[PDB]
This record gives structure tokens, C-alpha cells and sequence, in this order.
């Protein structure tokens, strides 16, 4: 129908949205696409005198381009074009709400999965973006040529604020460049948000006094309100301490954008945390892949955010990784990347891969991700046989090793194991290690 | 290519990049207060530099003042005079800084400022 | 007509104007100046009942003087004189919308420059004028008897703030007081503010730390709103650091004179920048002369002002440097001083040259402007052929050999390059800058 | 050399400038344009080794297109492309800095002009733009289908606050919608503000009572400081009433921009006054055309802004130019309007030109014709000078607007019919009729 | 107890010239006077904001020689720094910026600023640990003939 314009050529200023589209039965696609075209534009089911009053084609979602999905006979991807004028300028929120507000109830949808958005300079440029981004951050920490080090502090719940920070201390001057606040850790009952601060940045200064190299610590700001979020970023700031963070699925884009314009006012680094992104992200026929919430979190603002373990699909991570640190991306199929994107100079964020990864995955995470990534260990540490400043100790071991070996030209897919089993012969924190966990 | 030194040639401005001024070139510099009309005057110091201890907002900064040596000398007409006072400082404070700073009564300033004698060993 | 007075005693509180006339041809000069006069003034095209209501009389314009331009036949100076009661108290905003704001479209006129004001000391009074001025800055820098030396930082853009903040270091610890942001650097996508800000107070005080001497580097305040700028002035005023910069013609009067007050009651000095000025200030027969632009700076405050390279005519530089620094200047018609300019103990501002500069440059600008001066580099330091650090000294060390040579007696414009062959003879520095620049 | 590029092709986020350079003689075309693109970028007169720090060939400034002009000999035309990056958002401050903030005094040329400038959407968009602009404007004052009329009080300087309250009245009550304070008229010994600012808002309320119709007085926020501005319009805010005024050029952008947020925040109109620009926009040679400050308010931000008098000033085809960048989505490049870029604003709102010097009834048929409904009539003598009074001199000027549009909405030529239209409505006015005997066409 | 100081008078040196002095060269002759055994040096009450000394400065500059003069000799001193203005919010901001650079007094002339201003500044500064110098400039206006006027001792309870 009238919002299927194959003909239509995508004007420069236009948000576009490759959605995964997958139809009742007797649906062909290009009603479907128009539907979500429709509905996510100025479909309604009567017609209405106001339409008069101004030029709804305007105002029109078109979807211009249909083509079918590898290996299924009832899935499409459709294209859709939004106009620059629908959206609210800086706000992620209305973004959202706009394209994917209404269209995935759809009754003559089966599922719908949105894969992918062209953000354009017109309006990224509206956006502060990352508060520092990659190339600040080495600078601010004075940090070149390897990928960054962290731990997540366990067990979550549990500790007395001393016995955690006792635990950040042991980690961080053992060689890691971070630690980290649990995604759950907020402020409750036998830990109360502001003792934790305390004790952690007496952990921080203590580990960085003792090795001569800056250290922090990722204080989790995630609250209930935005008064209690921007409390605890206050503290950080009166402590001086480098980096905060926050959960910016559930707390939310409002909070999110907040936070991130506190950060850049008050020089704080921003690691950002996608708890609960597997509700929405997981599923291939339904719901939101992963890249879209990079790009929105790229815009909303964040320094580093959490990109997976790659221990998914190896050619997915590494689209959404550029999407995530470089200035221009082109369209790359093979790689999830649906659409040029280009972000006219705004900083990259900084992947993190975590969960259950330990010395012997340091080659392989090395040469997926390169040096602008943070490795954040979580029992990798906290698991080595003589404890965390040797555990923290065995990592910064491995990695260095990994980036030597790199460096002078040999390479990590074939050689890892090699390069590993050579540093256990002078590092005996490594060889301890490496026998504990065993590939 | 040379390396400008990172220790050992700190700084009391003005003519103090220039090699240390011999008694007849800073017999000089005290004729051009005296025929300007200003005041010369001797200070003296244990500690050569600026520094920030007791507050470091903009424009506070410590060792900035040094001790005055006596008093400035009104109406004196003859450089010696000032040189053999600089000599009297070395005798008294053997490892003191001394410098000459020149009083301008007509703009109501201090307008000269340089270093006379820098203890070796320093 | 009734706006030219020739016979008019000028009041010791009228502002006064001299202006240059280009009328029409056909156009005497006794009514282009009646016209200048009533047009920046009372002048209206049809007679109204509300006259009669007030005493028009005594907020007329009057010219009240008007004589020849040498090598011109259709050219005059035009003296005009305002009453005391036209302009809003402490305001250069009013005071240019009340003078200038009309008159230079007048169709009877081909051109018009504004040449000179007699700001009277009534109107003065009202001002703060300079935050600190040229004797308090000597005082409070601890720095006597020579000009003040510092370095722009090149590329303007290009650089991370880090990278910016390490030539700014190099060239510090070299010998020079400042180093300063380009006037285009503000806030951009390479190097935001607040980075640049962190960066180069770390090298001011690692350079000030190393040499024993105070340094300074003139940190941008320039911005799009007022907010902007103050919140940048703010956070130098949290850093401690001793002086900031500001482009007071792009930003503007109103702008300006809020940061003039805020650093005078912060303490802080504040370099001025007068990008833009040629728009105004070049062309012979139209617009406004520097020294106009210059007493308004004055009054408007700032402690520092950009006002050439001397590397214009002589005469003309000295003049307006006079009206910049001195408490009193005599009028003298060689030196394009047209009024008496008596400032009543307001302080002076330092003028600075830049623009190509190098250190066979130094005995000419030591002659020129005497002590009360800041030389500035900017291509004369960076472009040493042993880096900045080697460059700020050898600049530095000819300085110096310039005031000790002066001091001594010695004619700087006739044994300057003899006063500078004989310091190359014990500075490495300065024989290597000697030959790569020649004259 | 290296900054002349006549193959480049402009980026879609690039500002463009459009200069006219007079070199020196002996100075080829070319180095001069380069030089123009070096000097307001990366041109600097040694080598650095830090330029080995980054890549310069990204912030070159880049003159890629050259043409003589007709009309004179030694002047051409110069191109040049800026880089997106080079510019801080929002700032109309670091926009001027960066391209006229040093080129004008370079030596090897005799004068330069900036004529146009090409700002591009994704610059524009980090700029509110107006508080309101042209519809909204319209939408709060119910006004539509005409010229918004307007008066200013003179003398400007020498009434009391309530004697100048009184000519408002005056001049609202009969017909006007607004009433103006004269650029010079800040805060003054014998006119504080704050005063003026009570009487006016008296005045205000009396017409808008007595005539049925929403009334405004541009009140100056001009000030000496930015503290100073914004407690003018924090106490007009306070009045209630709908609009306040302010130079941008003597006051400056980095204070109008400050205003034009506060307006926006607070529902102000802003009306902006143009004072100083024939310093810099009179001469064909040298400085900036109109049109450059006029685009630059539209960034800052103002909801009318002072476009001339065209009417016997200048040239017809080149106000029309300016016009339609002031209040148009999209512009076309038009070389006979002046307009060297095709200018998208992508949706900011536009601003209303106000027309004003020197004219009285006999004007209003080609003032109507050349403007159009969206631009204020600004009278002054045109008013305060009808031998009945502010009264009767306001209504003379309504109702002769007021046949104009009837006659043009009727498909009558203005420019050819205005007197004839004048003449008649002279039958049943006596206002205008009065004001007819005194000023002439 | 504040100052430690027991067992005699204290001593203090007003500084002279009042007026012709940068605010540098006026720290500068405290320096000394602190240095040599005073308790405190004082601002001459015609001493508050001036052309050539503007009070911030002048502030700077004594504090830098209060802190040097005290690390030398290992005494407590003290310059009493007027705040004598022409309006309470500039009253206040002298104190203020006293308040900030941590120096132990401040001073007013409290005839002349008036009463109702000399109450507001001894609040502020009992609330901010300050002690209060009070000069009686131009008392003799009131309390110098026998016949009219107010004596000294009123003028003296009411402070
Ligand atoms: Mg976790
Ligand atoms: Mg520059
Ligand atoms: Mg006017
Ligand atoms: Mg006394």
C-alpha cells in the first residue's frame, strides 16, 4: 500500500531502521513492511479531519526495500526511513519511543526484531555522547598499547564495605587497572553505598600509592531516583576518584543521559553495565539486537560499556565492536552491520568482555578485540590458589605477554598456548594459574 | 641537537638565563637604577623559589617575598655601595640568596628584580 | 544646519568623537558633519509633538570642529560631542549603540571611520576596568623588568588535549611565562575544555615545579552563552592556575564585562584576544580604528590585549599602546592621538605582539614597546629546530641579552644584531634558532 | 599551492564561505584565495614538528572554486571549505572566530569581503534557533493575513519613563500592535529601566483593554553585563507581557545567545535590533555582507530582526535574498539575489524581517508588496509626527495597511495601484487623509 | 586561647603610608613588622578598596606575609584586614574571602559603617571563627566636647 515506496531514495537527514519482520500466515511482506512502516509512523485505523490541517506524507515511516532472510521462507528484513523532524533532539528516550513504541504488538505480525538503525550526523550531532570516549581515557589514565584489566568483586552480596574494599585493594595491586561494583551492588542492607565508596577509595589510592600506576575503581551509581544516582556520583567527585557507573538498561535512558552530562562536567570516567539486555536482545526473532543498544548507548553517553565474552558469533561482536569505537563503519552484511554509519568525530566507547574467562583465553580475547577493550575478569581472579594480588598478578602477566608476542609479529590464534606456557617459566603466579584452570 | 637540562638551573627571572653576572657587568645593571631614579635595595633568601604551602588559589603563591636586607638605599649615588652590601649579605648568610630589586617612587612600584649571588653547592 | 555648532565649548563631561568623513560629492562637509552629528544623535526625519515635551537641546549631538585630511580633498575629520546623560553607566555596550549604531549607513556619506572617543573621567569612573592591570599582574607573577615572552600552541586544532598539554609543558620549562590557546580552540570534538583544561594545569605546574618561576598558560573562556563561559572561568578557578583568555569582540561587550567582573573577584588575570578586529579596524576609510576598539577593552576590562606584530606604522602602534598602558596621554595628531585621554588611576593594560616573530626579531620589540609588553611566539618556538623546550630558551636567553644590553646603555636599533651574535657565542640554543631564521 | 583544491568536492557537513577578495597587485588569484583558506585555518609561517603529531590535511580550510566579478577588475570570488570539526556546537562565538577571525588584516590582500556562508544541518541543529519565530509568533499574538506594525518612541533619550509610557499608550490604542524602545534607550539617568518597564507594561494593558487586541512593547534587555540583561527580562518576564528586545552586535553572541534561551524558556518574544552593522556590512569591499549576520542571528536566536528600509534603500533583489534566509526552510543558490549556497535549515523556524527609517503611508503599498504578510512595518515619525497625534497616527497607518491587503488579496497590483488604493480609502478615513496632506507620493 | 598568647599586652604596627602603596609593597612592610615581633599589623581604616590598592589583592599579598612570618618566627600573627564597605554584600564578601584564606581577623570601623552592618559582620563572625577588630573612626565627631554629644564609654558599651 501507500507506505511501501520501493522507489524511494533515503534522504541524508533520515533515520533508518532494518527490522527483521516475520508475518502471520497469508501476510505477504510488503503489507508487512508497510504495517511496520505504518504503525511505527502515522498509521491509524480511521481517517481524521486534522490530516488537513497539515501534510502527512511529511510525517511518514516508508518502508523502501524488502529482501528475505537466509534459510527462512516467512522472514524478511524491511527498511524503513523515518523523517529528521519526527525525533527529539539529544533524547534517546524519544528515539526509542518513536520507532519501536507501538509496532512490535502488531496482530499481523507473528515477531518482529529491530537489527539495525542509520543514525545520521544531523542527529548524533545533537547528542554529548561518551563523557571522554577511548582516546581520553588512555590519557586521563596514562594507559597506551594493551587492553585494560579489571575484576568484579565476589561474591556480590556478602561482604561488609571493608571486607570488600579489603578485596579491591588485593586485586588492584596485583596489576589489574580496575575493579568492579556488582551490577546488583547499589546500596543495601549490610553494605550501604557510601561506606563501600569510603573504603574503596581508600583501597584505590593505596593500590596506586604502592605500584605507581593509576588504579580505580567502578563505583555503581544505579539508583531509584535520579536525586539518590546523582548523590553518589557527587561523593565519587568529592573523592576524586577516575570512574563511576551505571546500569543504563534498567535504570534507564533518562537517567542514563543524566549521569553522562554529570560525568563530562565533572572529568568522571563512565562504565556502563547492560544488565537485563538478554530480555530484549537474545531471542533472533524478536525483540532488539545488541547493536542498537550499543549505538543508543554511544549516544546517551558512556566511556566503556559491557559487549559480551566471544568465549556469540565471533563476525557479529566484531560489527557491533567497530560500531561501538570507530569513526566510520560501512555496510558489511557478513558483520550485522545493516547500514553505513558514520559519527562525525563523536568518541568510541570501550568494549568489555567478562564472564568466565581466565589466563588461557588472554590470546584469543587479545587479538579479537585488539588493545582498546577491557578484559574484566570474576573468578578469574579471585579464583588463583594464593589469592587475588597473585591472581590480578597472573592476568597482567598473560596479557603482557600476549601483547609482546603480538607486537613482534607472531601470531595469538596459533601460537597462544605457547606464548602462555613460555611466561610460566619465569612467572610462577602464572604457572600456578595454569594448572588450576586447564586448556 | 642538546637537551635543555631538567635539574640544577632553576630560575630567579630576570637576567637569570644569562651566564652569572660578573662584578663589573652587575656594577652595570645598579648604575641603570641609579640613573632611572630608583631605589635600590638588597633581599636575601634560604629558599631560591616560588612554591604553594599555605593556600593555592589564583595568584596566592608562597616565596614570592624574600627577607629585605637593611633598608633601601635612598640617594645613593654610587654602585659600589650596593655591590659591597651584596658582599656583607655572603658574609653574614654564607648560603643565602641575594638579590637586587630596584623601588620606582614615581609609579609607586617595585620594578626591578635580579639575582646577585646563588650559593654553590645549590 | 543647527547640528554643526563650531562655536561650541566642549564640557570636561562630554564624550567626544572624532570621525573621518567621506560625504557624497555635492555634500559639504559642514552638513555631512551636522549629519554625523544629529544622525548619531537626535536627529530624526519629521518633526514630532513629544519634542516639546523635553528640552532636545541637551542631548543633541553637536559638531562642534571640522578641518582637512592631508593628501585628501573629499575627506574630514568630524569632532562630535555627546552629552554625559546619553549613556547607561559602566556599559561599552551602550556606549557604541549610541555612537556607532546609525550613522555609518547614512546615504550621504560614501564612508565613515570611527577614529577616536575622549572618554571623559566622569564616564570612566563607572567601569572597573582591567581586573588587575599591568602593575598588580607584575606583582602578583613575581616578574620585573623585562617583557613577558610566551608561545601559542600549533596546530590550533589537531591535537588531543594531552598531546596539546605536552608542548605546552616543553615550552614552559624553556623559559617562556605563558603559552596560551589558539582563538579558535574552545570546546571542539578532539579536545573538549575540560580535558584541555586537566592537561595543561598539569603541565603549568610541573613546569613552574621544575623552573622555580610562576607560569601561566591562557586557558579559552570563549563560548557560546554566558553560562559556558563562566563555568569554564569556574573550573580554572578550581585548578588555581593564574590566568584565562577571552575573544572579546567575537564573544562581545556584554559577554566580556561579565567575565572582566568575575575575575576580579576571583582573582584571576585575563588575556584578550581580538580575533575579528580587521573586519572593523584595517581599512583607511571606513569603520573603526583599534585605538577606539582598544580604550573600549580598556573600560570594559581585560588585562592583557592583543595589538600587533610592529614587524603597521610606528607612530600609530605607539600611540594607542600609550592610551592602553598610561594614565594620562596629550593629544598628538603624529600618533593618531585626536583627544586629551586623562583615565583617573584606572589601571593599564599590557599590550602583546604576535604574528611572525623570531628571536632577530627581539632588540626591535624590546625597543618598541619597552618592558610592559608581552612578546608572543607561535611558530618562533615550535619551530626550533632542537623542539620547545630549546626554542622557549633561546627566545628567553635573546630577551634577556636585549635588556641587559639596553640597560647598560647600548642602542638596541643600531648593535641589536651584534648584541645578539654575542649571546650566540655561549648559547647553543640561540646560535641553533639563529640559523634557521635569518636577519 | 597546497590550499588551492579545484577538484574538491564539498562534504555535506562542510562549511562553505563565499569571499570577495581584492589581492594586491601582483598577487595572482589563486594565491590569494589560498591564501585566504590558509590563513582563516591551518597556514602557519614556519614548519612545527607537531603538525607530525596529527593529520592537518583534516582541518585545512581549502579554497576549491574561483571566479572573476564583472563589475570590477582585481576582485574575484573565492570558495572555501571548513571542516565540520573545526567548530564548537552552538556557538555562533567560535563560527565568526574561526573564519573572520584573522584573514581580513592579511597583507597580500588590499580589502575581503565575506558574502555567504554556507552552514550546513548538522551544524545548525546544535543551535536552538529562534525562541519562537515567524508561525509561532502568530499563533500567540492571534495575529494573521498582514504586516505587524510597530512604532518607535522619540525622542528616544529625554522623556521621563511615564511621559514615554503615555506615547505608547497613545500609539497601541489606535491601531499599532507593538511599540519599540529605542536602541539607545538602556538604563539612563532621567529613564531608569526598571521604571520604564512599569510604565510601559501599564500602557500595555491600558490598549490591550480598551482595543480588544493583543499589544507588545519591545523592551531592551541590552545591558552592560550578562547579569544586567537577564534581571531585565527576569522583571518583563514577571509583567506577564509577550515580548523584550536586544542588540545582538553591540551586546554580542555569546550574551544573545544567553537571551534567546532565557526567551525560550520563559515564552518571550525576542525582537533583535541590528545597531553597529553598517560598520562592517556598508562597503562592497571589505567586511561582512548582511546576509553572514543576518544567518548568524537566525542561529543565536532571535523572532524578528531589523532587514532595512528598502524604500526611498538598497538593492531590491538582494534585500529579497536575505529575506528568504531569514525566514524560508530551504534556499536555493540565486546570484542575483546574493544568495551563493543552496542554505537548508531543516525545520528551524524562521524570523520575522522588521522594515523600518523613514517611512509613512504612502510607503505601505510597496512595503506590503516587496515584504509580504510576515515582517513587521516599523514606524516613527510616520506615527509620533500625524498633526492629531499617536492616536490618530497609528490608526492612518492601520488603515492604510489594511487596504493594502484588501486590494492585494482582491488581485490588484500594489505596485502599480498603491496610490490609487491610498486615495480611496482616504474618502472614509479622516486619520488618513490628515496624514496623506502632510506626507507625500 | 586562640591565638596562645598569654601574660602581656599584644603588640601591633599600623601599616603607613595608608595610601600610596601597591598592595604588593604593602605585604611586603608587614612581612617585616610580623616578622620582628608583632602580634598583628593593620590596615589604616582609610584602607578599604582603592585605585591602586583593590582589596582582593591587597588580602593576597598580606595573607602570603602572615603565613611567612609566621613559619618563621613559629608565632601566631595575624594582619587585621579591613572589610569596611560601602554596602553589607561587599562587607561580606571581604569576610568571606578572609574566611577562605584562613587568616585569624578582620577588621571594621564601626561608626562609620554603621551599627546595623557591625552587627551583621560579628555574626558572621562568631558563625566562621573570625575575630573582630573595631576602629572608632571619627568618634571625636560625637564624643569630644564636654557639653555635646555622646561620651566614649556609651559609643564603647554599644560595640
Ligand atoms: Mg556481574
Ligand atoms: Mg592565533
Ligand atoms: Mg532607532
Ligand atoms: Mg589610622
Amino acid at each position: 500500500l501507500t507506505y511501501y515506496t520501493p522507489e524511494y531514495e533515503t534522504k541524508d537527514t533520515d533515520i533508518l531502521a532494518a527490522f527483521r519482520v516475520s508475518p502471520q500466515p497469508g501476510v505477504p511482506p510488503e503489507e508487512a513492511g508497510a504495517a511496520v512502516a505504518a504503525e511505527s509512523s502515522t498509521g491509524t485505523w480511521t481517517t481524521v479531519w486534522t490530516d488537513g490541517l497539515t501534510s502527512l506524507d511529511r510525517y511518514k515511516g516508508r518502508c523502501y526495500h524488502i529482501e528475505p532472510v537466509a534459510g527462512e521462507d516467512s522472514q524478511w528484513i524491511c527498511y524503513v526511513a523515518y523523517p529528521l523532524d519526527l525525533f527529539e533532539e539529544g533524547s534517546v528516550t524519544n528515539m526509542f519511543t518513536s520507532i519501536v513504541g507501538n509496532v512490535f504488538g502488531f496482530k499481523a505480525l507473528r515477531a518482529l526484531r529491530l537489527e539495525d538503525l542509520r543514525i545520521p550526523p544531523t542527529y548524533s550531532k545533537t547528542f554529548q555522547g561518551p563523557p571522554h570516549g577511548i582516546q581520553v581515557e588512555r590519557d586521563k589514565l596514562n594507559k597506551y598499547g594493551r587492553p585494560l584489566l579489571g575484576c568484579t568483586i565476589k561474591p556480590k552480596l556478602g561482604l561488609s564495605a571493608k571486607n570488600y574494599g579489603r578485596a579491591c585493594y588485593e586485586c588492584l595491586r596485583g596489576g589489574l587497572d580496575f575493579t568492579k561494583d556488582d551490577e546488583n551492588v547499589n546500596s543495601q542492607p549490610f553494605m550501604r553505598w557510601r561506606d563501600r565508596f569510603v573504603f574503596c577509595a581508600e583501597a584505590i589510592y593505596k593500590s596506586q600509592a604502592e605500584t605507581g600506576e593509576i588504579k580505580g575503581h567502578y563505583l555503581n551509581a544505579t539508583a531509584g531516583t535520579c536525586e539518590e544516582m546523582i548523590k553518589r556520583a557527587v561523593f565519587a567527585r568529592e573523592l576524586g576518584v577516575p570512574i563511576v557507573m551505571h546500569d543504563y538498561l534498567t535504570g534507564g535512558f533518562t537517567a542514563n543521559t543524566t549521569l553522562a552530562h554529570y560525568c563530562r562536567d565533572n572529568g568522571l570516567l563512565l562504565h556502563i553495565h547492560r544488565a537485563m539486555h538478554a530480555v530484549i536482545d537474545r531471542q533472533k526473532n524478536h525483540g532488539m539486537h545488541f547493536r542498537v543498544l550499543a549505538k543508543a548507548l554511544r549516544m546517551s553517553g558512556g566511556d566503556h560499556i559491557h559487549s559480551g565474552t566471544v568465549v556469540g558469533e565471533r563476525e557479529m561482536t566484531l560489527g557491533f565492536v567497530d560500531l561501538l569505537r570507530d569513526d566510520f563503519i560501512e555496510k558489511d552484511r557478513a558483520r550485522g552491520i545493516f547500514f553505513t554509519q558514520d559519527w562525525v568525530s563523536m568518541p568510541g566507547v570501550i568494549p568489555v568482555a567478562s564472564g568466565g574467562i581466565h589466563v588461557w583465553h588472554m590470546p584469543a580475547l587479545t587479538e579479537i578485540f585488539g588493545d582498546d577493550s577491557v578484559l574484566q575478569f570474576g573468578g578469574g581472579t579471585l579464583g588463583h590458589p594464593w589469592g587475588n594480588a597473585p591472581g590480578a598478578a597472573a592476568n597482567r602477566v598473560a596479557l603482557e605477554a600476549c601483547v609482546q608476542a603480538r607486537n613482534e609479529g607472531r601470531d595469538l590464534a596459533r601460537e597462544g598456548n605457547e606464548i602462555i606456557r613460555a611466561a610460566c617459566k619465569w612467572s610462577p603466579e602464572l604457572a600456578a594459574a595454569c594448572e588450576v584452570w586447564k586448556a | 641537537m642538546q637537551v635543555w637540562p631538567i635539574e640544577g638551573i632553576k630560575k630567579f627571572e630576570t637576567l637569570s638565563y644569562l651566564p652569572p653576572l660578573s662584578t663589573e657587568a652587575l656594577l652595570k645593571q645598579v648604575d641603570y637604577l641609579i640613573r632611572s631614579k630608583w631605589v635600590p635595595c638588597l633581599e636575601f633568601s634560604k629558599v631560591g623559589f616560588i612554591f604553594r604551602e599555605h593556600n593555592a588559589s589564583p595568584g596566592y603563591y608562597d616565596g614570592r617575598y624574600w627577607t629585605m636586607w637593611k633598608l633601601p638605599m635612598f640617594g645613593c649615588t654610587d654602585a659600589t655601595q650596593v655591590i659591597n652590601e651584596v658582599e656583607e649579605v655572603k658574609k653574614e648568610y654564607p648560603d643565602a640568596y641575594v638579590r637586587i630589586i630596584g623601588f620606582d617612587n614615581m609609579r609607586q612600584v617595585q620594578c626591578v628584580s635580579f639575582i646577585a649571588f646563588k650559593p654553590p653547592g645549590c
